């Protein structure tokens, strides 16, 4: 859910 | 047990089923009607 | 057995529905449109760069006065360009660096933003003080934000992580509606142009039309084999593109009640961030993880141009009030105007 929006943000895996 | 969804799901379904649909084709033709009676005012083309 | 019968008759609805499509499907969009000269050649060239941002940019809206657009950049930064003069108007300190979305209100007098906070933040940028500071923040949200609109002044619908949407009354901080339905987190949110509906997006690969006066799911539009990152309505309230990480763009018609084109290439597989229509809705801009943006020709589903001058990722794209101008966030910490 909230790594979607990390996905999003940058964010590496 | 669960049918709090499935209840949910068909009623949701039903309430989609019960619509009129315009025929692609007019709906085709409203979309290209719109685009080359607007043409004039995008500057990304006019 | 009282839940089979409900799995059974969901599926019969939805073969119906699928029947009711199919015997719409009468013509193709390439088949009506084939008679129309096509665009032959977009060449925009970047005209204007607003350097300033630190870090790489999340999200930017445009003002009406197709001038003035903010942006949220990952260095906790909100800023208000002049994209004429390339001049900075107001940098609001952001309280967050995982900032998602950002918007301006139609009156230019406030702006909001939202992300990892799950709160969507209001500035006044208008004070009669001539400093902005936070005139609200409509906590509420149980999910990230990942998109919010201003319909005006006063209230502004905010999709989130949560997978719902709220309208919310800025002034009294109150949510005065919540859009369920949706299995998937909400990625975009675009109003149809007369304020009264609104199609969404979610990871559930399906986008919705929503009435806002009684908060109810109209139509699903079904189609995408992923998450859909972008939602955007076209100008005339009738139909809508979409962009999801299945790398393909797609038009629906709303009164169809089905998709009308695919805009794909086997040499494009990377997935969509922002899509954006033109002032006639002819064109169909798109930003991809790549560092281009395609222009697509939205009626021929031809592939008419390229925004190539980023260095990293397109994060977010809008054209102007005017159809003047286009904008493009990227990665790269910077915005470039096209035309």
């Amino acid at each position: 859910s909230i790594g979607k929006a990390f996905k999003i943000l940058g964010y590496p895996d | 047990a669960s049918i709090a969804q499935a209840r949910k799901l068909v009623e949701q379904l039903k309430m989609e089923a019960n619509i009129d649909r315009i025929k692609v084709s007019k709906a085709a033709a409203d979309l290209m009607a719109y685009c080359e009676a607007h043409a004039k005012e995008d500057p990304l083309l006019t | 057995s009282e839940l089979d019968q409900l799995r059974q008759e969901a599926e019969q609805l939805k073969n119906q529905i699928r029947d009711a499509r199919k015997a719409c499907a009468d013509a193709t969009l390439s088949q009506i449109t084939n008679n129309i000269d096509p665009v032959g050649r977009i060449q925009m060239r970047t005209r204007r760069t607003l350097r300033g941002h630190l870090a790489k940019i999340y999200a930017m809206h445009w003002g009406t006065d197709s001038r003035l657009l903010v942006s949220a950049s990952q260095d906790g930064k909100l800023i208000i360009w002049d994209s004429y003069t390339t001049n900075k108007v107001h940098a609001i300190p952001l309280r967050s660096s995982w900032v998602m979305t950002c918007a301006y209100a139609p009156s230019g007098n406030y702006v909001a933003c939202g992300g990892l906070d799950n709160i969507c933040s209001i500035y006044n940028l208008k004070t009669r003080e001539g400093n902005v500071r936070v005139s609200r923040e409509l906590a509420g949200h149980t999910g990230y934000l990942s998109c919010c609109r201003f319909l005006d002044d006063n209230q502004i619908v905010t999709s989130s992580g949560d997978t719902t949407c709220a309208l919310w009354d800025i002034e009294t901080g109150q949510q005065t509606t919540t859009f369920t339905g949706h299995t998937g987190d909400v990625m975009s949110l675009s109003l149809a142009p007369d304020t009264r509906l609104f199609v969404s997006g979610a990871c559930d690969a399906s986008a919705k039309l929503w009435d806002v006066r009684e908060g109810m799911c109209r139509q699903t539009f079904t189609g995408h084999e992923s998450d859909i990152n972008a939602i955007c309505f076209f100008p005339n309230g009738n139909a809508f593109a979409t962009g999801s990480d299945d790398a393909t763009c797609r038009l629906f018609d709303l009164r169809a009640d089905q998709e009308l084109m695919t805009y794909s290439h086997d040499n494009i597989i990377c997935g969509i961030t922002s899509v954006s229509f033109s002032k006639s809705g002819r064109l169909l801009l798109a930003g991809y993880d790549d560092f281009n943006c395609n222009v697509w020709d939205a009626l021929k589903a031809d592939r008419a141009g390229v925004l190539a001058g980023h260095d990293n990722r397109v994060s977010c794209l809008g054209v102007t009030d005017d159809g003047m101008a286009v904008a493009t966030g990227s990665w790269d910490s910077f915005l470039k105007i096209w035309n």
